[PDB]
């Protein structure tokens, strides 16, 4: 039994443990029986040897600093004098926890964690701004269990206590942004979650009202992301400001249409994954076979999204899916199982309206002003394919998705309709010029669709229903 | 039934949602859309 | 070392303490017993007719395996 992660009888000793409790053997055996500066007089001495044993004394350190809060803070005072490499090592260390062992990390070790990074960040430590963003990806969307929300607002308060520092990067900005907006969706239904919430709204307001122009780099995920918080006060205000007063946020944002015409980049849409999810994802979409695929839907799912809370999380998924993963021709062409199908699986488990009408809009969201110069093929080509592909086993999914792709175009924003017809118009003629559907009549007016639904697509679109 | 049912769908987004959502008649289920705020 | 040869499998069902694994080549029940049956969930990777003991857990989710043939 170790005292960095949690371990089962079941489970395999960890080799990252094992080496870091290592690391503590050392420093503990040249610091025991010794003063407060013997010991910094030894420790630098080690480290001066090279820098195999420098790693060694600033991970004992460190460990220490996870595992005995009575010494964490004369090491962390010990770490800083006798670090070489201004605490690199640390920090990947740090990152490499973060990523692959968080959550087997121990409650005190956690608890710890958060307090070194706090002490990283006072100390202006290079690289402590990536430790953060690697520490928001550990926050999972659609939890509300107790660890989990312990994080966001320890981190929430990291950030909100070091906003000066904060300020001082751009993609920072708008990493602590993206990550705390989405997360405002799932803090209610408690008097503690309230209380997060209200933190978390006041955070994102101030640096999209002090820095508008950094968080605008989001591009147009952030209008999704400021739609889903909408009716929150603070955040009906913000919407005035954005609609009727944009050159108050800043004299460069001209209007709304100036963020949904951008793109908005992979590195946002994969931080709302914490690095299990993408994991399983990943392999779901490399690795298993079109037919395969029932077992492993039902481990994602209870692990995932088996509670009522856990509902925000599709439309993650789905972004992610249609955003980031672009399988290569070799898997697109083999018995893999095809994104669609992972599509068509998350909508079906809604349940509630509103997660089933927020899955439709995030899957359809590169659509309403998509650009052939600018959008790929690959993030508008899922949303066909499930309508495709679901006509003859569930026609219902089907309908429900081309009824929705008509109403959202008047109906987005009535303003923009011309635009939003605009860039259905041109998904659609891309969709037929890549071959992804070489014909859109056969689906438009297929004899299995409701006769009104089809007469509503052939008034919208009357140059694909012949 | 059908101004009932769109009643309903809109009165629980308002009570479990802070998303900005309309209204429409749809016979497809989807009762209820997500939109930008209207001022 | 495979299963269609009667180690490491992927656990596919929980059963009072019987769990069907399966590799690459495909399924065959295990009996397992104690502290050790409760820790053991579908889609555990673990390294170890009816099949008998260590086991580890080395892993999760991410292991292709076939459910046939089922060897028991």
């Amino acid at each position: 039994g170790g005292r960095l992660l949690l371990s089962t009888s079941l489970d395999a000793k960890d080799e990252l443990e094992e080496r870091l409790e290592r690391c503590m053997s050392i420093v503990t055996s040249m610091t025991a029986g010794v003063s407060e500066r013997e010991a910094n007089d030894a420790l630098n001495a080690y480290v001066c040897k090279g820098l195999p044993q420098h790693e060694e004394i600033c991970l004992g350190l460190f460990t220490l600093i996870l595992t005995e809060p009575a010494q964490a803070q004369k090491c962390y005072r010990d770490l800083a004098l006798v670090s070489r490499d201004g605490m690199n090592i640390v920090l990947n260390k740090i990152n490499q926890i973060l990523m692959e062992k968080y959550l087997k990390l121990q409650d005190t070790c956690r608890t710890q964690l958060v307090w070194l990074v706090r002490e990283l960040v006072k100390s202006g430590v290079l690289g402590a701004d990536g430790v953060c963003m690697t520490f928001m990806k550990q926050i999972a969307g659609g939890d509300v269990t107790a660890k989990n929300i312990w994080l966001a607002e320890s981190v929430l308060d990291i950030l909100t206590e070091q906003r000066e520092w904060v300020l001082k990067s751009s993609i920072l900005i708008a990493m602590a942004v993206y990550t705390y907006l989405r997360l405002i969706v799932d803090h209610h239904g408690t008097a503690q979650l309230q209380a997060l919430r209200q933190k978390e709204v006041d955070f994102c307001i101030s640096l999209l009202r002090e820095r508008f122009m950094e968080c605008l780099m989001i591009g147009r995920d952030l209008v999704r992301l400021l739609q889903n918080v909408a009716r929150i006060p603070e955040f009906e205000l913000l919407w005035k400001d954005i609609i009727h007063n944009p050159q108050a946020l800043s004299p460069q944002f001209t209007g709304i249409l100036q963020l949904l015409q951008s793109r908005t980049s992979r590195k946002f849409l994969a931080c709302r994954l914490t690095p299990d999810m993408e994991t399983k994802l990943l392999f779901m979409t490399s690795r298993v076979r079109f037919g395969q695929q029932k077992r492993y839907q039902d481990w994602f799912q209870r692990q995932y999204l088996s509670t009522p809370d856990s509902q925000s999380l599709r439309c993650d998924l789905i972004r992610y899916i249609c955003g980031v993963v672009h399988p290569s021709n070799e898997v697109l062409s083999s018995d893999i199982l095809p994104r669609w199908a992972i599509i068509g699986w998350l909508l079906t488990t809604c349940t509630s309206n509103v997660a089933a009408s927020n899955a439709k809009l995030a899957l359809f969201y590169d659509w309403l002003f998509f650009s052939p110069d600018k959008d790929s093929i690959m993030n508008i080509e899922p949303a066909i394919l499930v309508m495709h592909h679901s006509m003859k086993p569930h026609p219902a999914i089907t309908a429900t998705l081309l009824d929705f792709m008509c109403r959202i175009i008047p109906n987005f924003y009535p303003p923009l309709e011309g635009h939003v017809r605009q860039g259905v118009f041109s998904s659609l003629n891309h969709i037929v010029e890549k071959r992804v559907l070489a014909h859109l009549a056969p689906l438009f007016d297929n004899p299995k669709l409701d006769k009104e639904l089809r007469a509503m697509l052939r008034e919208k679109f009357p140059e694909f229903c012949s | 039934h059908i101004a009932a049912q769109q009643k309903a769908a809109l009165q629980h987004a308002h009570a479990h949602s802070s998303g900005y959502f309309i209204t429409q008649d749809s016979a497809f289920g989807n009762l209820i859309l997500p939109v930008l705020p209207r001022l | 070392t495979f299963v269609k040869d009667i180690l490491i499998f992927i656990v596919l069902e929980t059963g009072v303490r019987t769990c069907k694994v399966a590799d690459k080549t495909g399924s065959i029940n295990i009996s397992v017993w104690d502290d050790v049956g409760n820790l053991i969930q579908p889609g555990d990777i673990i390294r170890l007719l009816t099949l008998y003991t260590d086991l580890q857990k080395i892993g999760e989710f991410c292991m292709v395996y076939s459910e046939v043939p089922n060897f028991s």
